[PDB]
């Protein structure tokens, strides 16, 4: 809707892309597997990109010209989860990479000398620490701002 | 013992590789006499193969 | 699809070939600072490249760059006509 | 070095912080050494003053390669057959 | 150079050693003790046997004598001398002068160390922009 | 830090173009504010491209 | 055999059994959903 | 300056510490004690080239040392010749 022309429901330019291209990759008249059991353009690789179809999902999806899709990601119409849905996802996953970065680290410096523990890795992935990360509700999001890492630790 | 000699000292000349990072003291001088007493140590190494280096009472400043 | 990378890797070598060393130090600390604030760095004193290592990461890249560039350039003008 | 010399450990050393040139890797931590050691994993200034073995090592490293070509190229000859 | 051979120290020929501006400036020969005749490394790609003495070969530039010196005290002895020759004899007399073996005291000579101020905070910039009133010339 | 840092505390009274320093410390090089200017001019020749 | 407050070690590159694999199981989500570019939810 | 690269430190002790350098350094001056009490940055320096072999070993604990004279001899060069 926002400029790049509209979704699947009609994107001719998009249609023409579906067709030539793949459909021709077809257009090797045959090359022969009349029984034959191996060679897989034939089945899917097309059909897996091809039984892509007046359906794709549906997905809206903007299709500029040449009918390749453009992603607006505004908070509108159809398009919201082309950044946020897979955006908070990126955030959540990272940060539970480094929440445990700031963990199978702040667990040593200690006892009897710890000068390169780090290059062998008891327990690997920390693991133990690991799950801390999904079991963050809130986690750093208040504790980083108060106490522990605290302005004094600042 | 009963005042303190080498508990823990910050450093503040602002050349010292360690600078602020505050680590290790050692047999700090029993004189009235000079101007570069105090050994100190910490594990954060430094730019040369060996660093633990000696620092003097100016200023040198806190802990506190 | 290689001919762009490796025609990239080469044009990454110069960075390793053409540059100082206490530079990426001087930089590596600004880093190391930001690191300490959150409490996330010191252990295993992160250090810049060993003058001659830097040269080791020139050269070696300048070659596997500048070379496979043609390994691509070639196999692409004998396969198909010729 | 002495984890424990000669006569009286079968027991292998994995651990306590490990080796080269005598103010050996410090104890206290660094990065460079992880780059050292892949490099100049063999130079032969070090390991022993006396050639002693090394010729007794370079025959073995040679064996590894001959195998490997072989691992190779079975692979190749496979691939080529099936 | 036949009519006088003074020589003590024994090469044969090389491409190496001094070419013309040793004559036109400053000369630089080194001399030494020896026991029983040994075969040596050089400056300049290599090598020779010594015997005795003066044991007084001459070198190009000062880095080269001292350079043996390291050379000369592995395989040992105490005694190595290095003098600097002009054309026209003396001033600047190089190893002779007091003691040798730096790492001893009789005296100071030299050196200071500090200029005007000590290592601490020259965060402070350079100052007044060169005028011939104020102690910036040492 | 043309005035300079840790790897060089000193690095001054020629601030600008003193290019190079001895090997050792970590190994020290194009760490004059000129040689960062020197290094800068490649990206001003890459943006402006 | 491992209880409470950190455990046993591991080598230099077990990252090469962590790049290869784990990460590897992910192509395994990129053929189960042979595709993306947005995604339905559950 | 005409050779001015500060290697000074504080111990200026020179045992298992530093010696290396073509002529330039006679030190062992003492100064009225420092433990080992051989002090100073230097002896008279109008003789040799510009190494930083000068630290590489035995502390300077601020700056490394380096090229810098500028004002440059030939004998201080290596080449005239
Ligand atoms: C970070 C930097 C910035 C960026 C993004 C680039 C990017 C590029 N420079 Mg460049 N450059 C820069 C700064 C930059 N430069 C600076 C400051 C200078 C100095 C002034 C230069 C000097 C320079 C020169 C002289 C050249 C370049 C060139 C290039 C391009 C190579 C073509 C290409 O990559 O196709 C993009 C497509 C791909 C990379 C497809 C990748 C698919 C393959 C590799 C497989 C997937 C990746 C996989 C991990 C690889 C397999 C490895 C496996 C074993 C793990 C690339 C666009 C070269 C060029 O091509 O023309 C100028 C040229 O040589 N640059
Ligand atoms: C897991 C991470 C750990 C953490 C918490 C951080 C955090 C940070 N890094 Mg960083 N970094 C790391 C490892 C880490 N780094 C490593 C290993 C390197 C390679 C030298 C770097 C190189 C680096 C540079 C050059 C910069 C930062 C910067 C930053 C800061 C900006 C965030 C950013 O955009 O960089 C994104 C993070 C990276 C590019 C690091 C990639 C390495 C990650 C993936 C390590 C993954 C975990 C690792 C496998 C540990 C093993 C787990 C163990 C518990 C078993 C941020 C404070 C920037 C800064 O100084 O500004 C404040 C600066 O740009 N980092
Ligand atoms: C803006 C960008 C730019 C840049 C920076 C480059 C850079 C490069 N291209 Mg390239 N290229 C470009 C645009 C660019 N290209 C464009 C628009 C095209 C058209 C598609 C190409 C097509 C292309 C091809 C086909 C090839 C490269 C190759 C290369 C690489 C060879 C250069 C080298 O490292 O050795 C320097 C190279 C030489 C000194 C020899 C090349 C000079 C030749 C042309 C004639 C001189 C030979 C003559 C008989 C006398 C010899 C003198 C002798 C002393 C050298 C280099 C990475 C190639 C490669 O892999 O090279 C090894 C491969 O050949 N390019
Ligand atoms: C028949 C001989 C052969 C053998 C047995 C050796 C043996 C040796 N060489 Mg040597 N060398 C050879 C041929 C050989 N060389 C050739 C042809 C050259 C010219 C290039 C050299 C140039 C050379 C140098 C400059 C040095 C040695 C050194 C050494 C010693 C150190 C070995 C080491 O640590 O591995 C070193 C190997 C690594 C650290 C692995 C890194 C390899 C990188 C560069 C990857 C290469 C690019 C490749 C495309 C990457 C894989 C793909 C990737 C993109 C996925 C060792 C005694 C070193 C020494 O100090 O002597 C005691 C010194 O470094 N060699
Ligand atoms: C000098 C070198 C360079 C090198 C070779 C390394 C190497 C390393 N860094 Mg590192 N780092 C560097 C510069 C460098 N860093 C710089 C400039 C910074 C910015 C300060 C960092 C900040 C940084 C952080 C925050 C961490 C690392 C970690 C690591 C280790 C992670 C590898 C690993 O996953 O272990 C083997 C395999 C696994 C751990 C996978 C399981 C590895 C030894 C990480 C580490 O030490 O482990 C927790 C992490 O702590 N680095
Ligand atoms: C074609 C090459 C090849 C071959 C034949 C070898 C062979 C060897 N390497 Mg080696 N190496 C190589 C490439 C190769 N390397 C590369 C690219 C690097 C990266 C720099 C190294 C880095 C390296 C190091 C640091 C060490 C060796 C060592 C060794 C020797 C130890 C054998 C052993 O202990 O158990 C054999 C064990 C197995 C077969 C177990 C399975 C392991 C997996 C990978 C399969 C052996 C001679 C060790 C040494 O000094 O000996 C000379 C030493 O620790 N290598
Ligand atoms: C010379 C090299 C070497 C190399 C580079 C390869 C590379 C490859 N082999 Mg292979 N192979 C080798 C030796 C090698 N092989 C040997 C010695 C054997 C005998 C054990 C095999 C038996 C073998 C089989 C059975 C298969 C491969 C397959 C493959 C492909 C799958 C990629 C993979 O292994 O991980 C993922 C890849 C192109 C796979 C393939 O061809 O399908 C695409 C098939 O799985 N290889
Ligand atoms: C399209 C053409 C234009 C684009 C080309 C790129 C030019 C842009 C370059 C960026 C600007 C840097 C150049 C500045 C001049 C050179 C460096 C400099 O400042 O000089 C001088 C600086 C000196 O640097 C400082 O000098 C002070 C005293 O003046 C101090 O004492 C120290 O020496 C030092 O800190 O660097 C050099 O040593 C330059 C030597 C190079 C001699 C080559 C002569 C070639 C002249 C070009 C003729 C055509
Ligand atoms: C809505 C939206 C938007 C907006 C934006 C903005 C407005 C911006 C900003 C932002 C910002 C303003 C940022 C900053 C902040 C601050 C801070 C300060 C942060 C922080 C943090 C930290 C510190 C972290 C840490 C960590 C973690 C958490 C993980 C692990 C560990 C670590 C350390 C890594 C965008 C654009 C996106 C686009 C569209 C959508
Ligand atoms: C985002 C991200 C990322 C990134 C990626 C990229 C961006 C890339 C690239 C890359 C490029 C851009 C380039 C590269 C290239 C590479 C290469 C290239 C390698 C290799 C090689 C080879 C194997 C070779 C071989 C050969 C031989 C045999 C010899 C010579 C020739 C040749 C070269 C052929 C990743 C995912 C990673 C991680 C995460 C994050
Ligand atoms: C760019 C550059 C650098 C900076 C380059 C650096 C610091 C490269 C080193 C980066 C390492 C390889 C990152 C290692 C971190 C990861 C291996 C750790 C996490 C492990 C993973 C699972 C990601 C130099 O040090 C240098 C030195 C001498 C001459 C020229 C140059 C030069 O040009
Ligand atoms: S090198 Fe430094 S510490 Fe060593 S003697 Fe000289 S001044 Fe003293
Ligand atoms: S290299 Fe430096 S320290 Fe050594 S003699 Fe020369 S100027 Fe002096």
């Amino acid at each position: 809707d926002i400029a790049g022309l509209t979704p699947c429901k009609e994107s001719k330019q998009f249609a023409k892309r579906e067709k030539q291209a793949l459909k021709k990759l077809q257009a090797s008249l045959k090359l022969y597997a009349d029984d034959s059991a191996p060679a897989l353009a034939i089945k899917a690789t097309m059909e897996k990109t091809k039984k892509r179809f007046d359906n794709y999902g549906k997905y809206g999806l903007l299709c500029g010209s040449d009918g390749l899709p453009h992603l607006i990601v505004s908070g509108d119409q159809r398009h919201w989860g082309e950044f946020i849905t897979p955006g908070i996802l990126f955030l959540y996953i990272a940060g539970w990479i480094g929440w445990v970065g700031r963990s199978y680290l702040i667990a040593i410096r200690d006892e009897k000398k710890p000068t390169q523990k780090e290059i062998i890795i008891d327990v690997p992935l920390a693991s133990s620490l690991l799950f801390r990360g999904f079991s963050w509700p809130v986690a750093a999001y208040r504790e980083l701002l108060n106490g522990e890492l605290v302005d004094n630790n600042f | 013992i009963g005042p303190k000699r080498g508990a823990k000292v910050k450093i503040l000349r602002k050349e010292s590789y360690w600078y602020k990072g505050t680590g290790s003291v050692v047999a700090v001088d029993q004189d009235p006499n000079t101007r570069y007493p105090v050994v100190v140590r910490f594990n954060k190494v430094n730019y040369a193969n060996v660093s633990t280096n000696n620092y003097a009472l100016d200023e040198i400043v806190e802990v506190e | 699809l290689f001919f762009l990378g490796a025609h990239f890797v080469w044009a990454f070598s110069l960075m390793f070939l053409f540059s100082g060393r206490g530079y990426w130090q001087e930089l590596i600390e600004s880093i190391v600072w930001a690191h300490n604030k959150l409490k996330v760095a010191p252990a295993t004193q992160p250090r810049a490249l060993s003058i001659v290592q830097g040269r080791a990461v020139g050269v070696t890249h300048y070659l596997l760059g500048g070379i496979a560039t043609t390994w691509a350039f070639f196999l692409a003008r004998i396969i198909a006509v010729g | 070095l002495v984890d424990r010399d000669p006569i009286k450990t079968s027991f292998e050393q994995w651990a306590k912080p490990g080796h080269f040139s005598r103010t050996i890797a410090k104890g206290p931590d660094t990065t460079t050494w992880i780059w050292n050691l892949h490099a100049d994993a063999h130079d032969f200034d070090s390991h022993t003053s006396d050639l002693e073995e090394i010729s007794r090592k370079v025959f073995s490293a040679h064996f590894g390669q001959l195998s490997i070509i072989f691992l190779w190229l079975s692979g190749m000859y496979f691939h080529g057959a099936r | 150079e036949l009519d006088p051979n003074t020589p003590s120290p024994i090469f044969g020929g090389s491409t190496g050693g001094l070419l013309r501006k040793a004559q036109v400036e400053e000369f630089y020969v080194i001399t030494w003790d020896s026991p029983k005749e040994q075969i040596f490394e050089m400056p300049t790609g290599g090598a020779a046997i010594m015997r005795e003495g003066p044991n007084l070969l001459k070198l190009a530039r000062k880095e080269q004598c001292l350079a043996l010196g390291t050379r000369l005290r592995s395989k040992y002895k105490i005694k190595y001398q290095f003098y600097r020759v002009f054309p026209n004899g003396e001033v600047q007399y190089l190893h002779p002068k007091d003691g040798v073996y730096p790492e001893k005291v009789n005296a100071g000579r030299q050196g200071v160390g500090q200029n005007f101020r000590s290592i601490g905070k020259n965060v402070s910039p350079i100052e007044v922009k060169f005028t011939g009133k104020q102690p910036y010339d040492l | 830090d043309a005035r300079g840092s840790k790897l060089m505390p000193d690095k001054k009274d020629f601030g600008y173009s003193f290019p190079c320093d001895g090997p050792g410390r970590g190994g020290t090089c194009d760490i004059s504010a000129w040689d960062d200017f020197y290094l800068a001019v490649f990206w001003m020749l890459n943006t402006i491209g | 055999m491992r209880d409470l407050k950190t455990y046993l070690s591991v080598a230099p590159v077990v990252s090469t059994l962590w790049f290869g694999a784990l990460a590897g199981l992910l192509i395994e989500i990129n053929r189960f959903f042979p595709d993306a570019l947005i995604f339905p939810f559950f | 300056m005409s050779h001015s690269v500060k290697i000074y430190d504080t111990c200026i002790g020179c045992t298992q510490c530093v010696r290396a350098c073509p002529t330039d350094v006679l030190e062992m001056i003492p100064w009225g004690g420092c433990k080992a009490k051989q002090i100073a940055s230097a002896p008279r320096t109008e003789d040799c080239v510009g190494c930083k072999r000068c630290e590489s070993a035995c502390p300077t604990d601020f700056l490394s040392v380096r090229v810098y004279l500028w004002h440059e001899t030939t004998r201080s060069m290596g080449l005239a010749y």
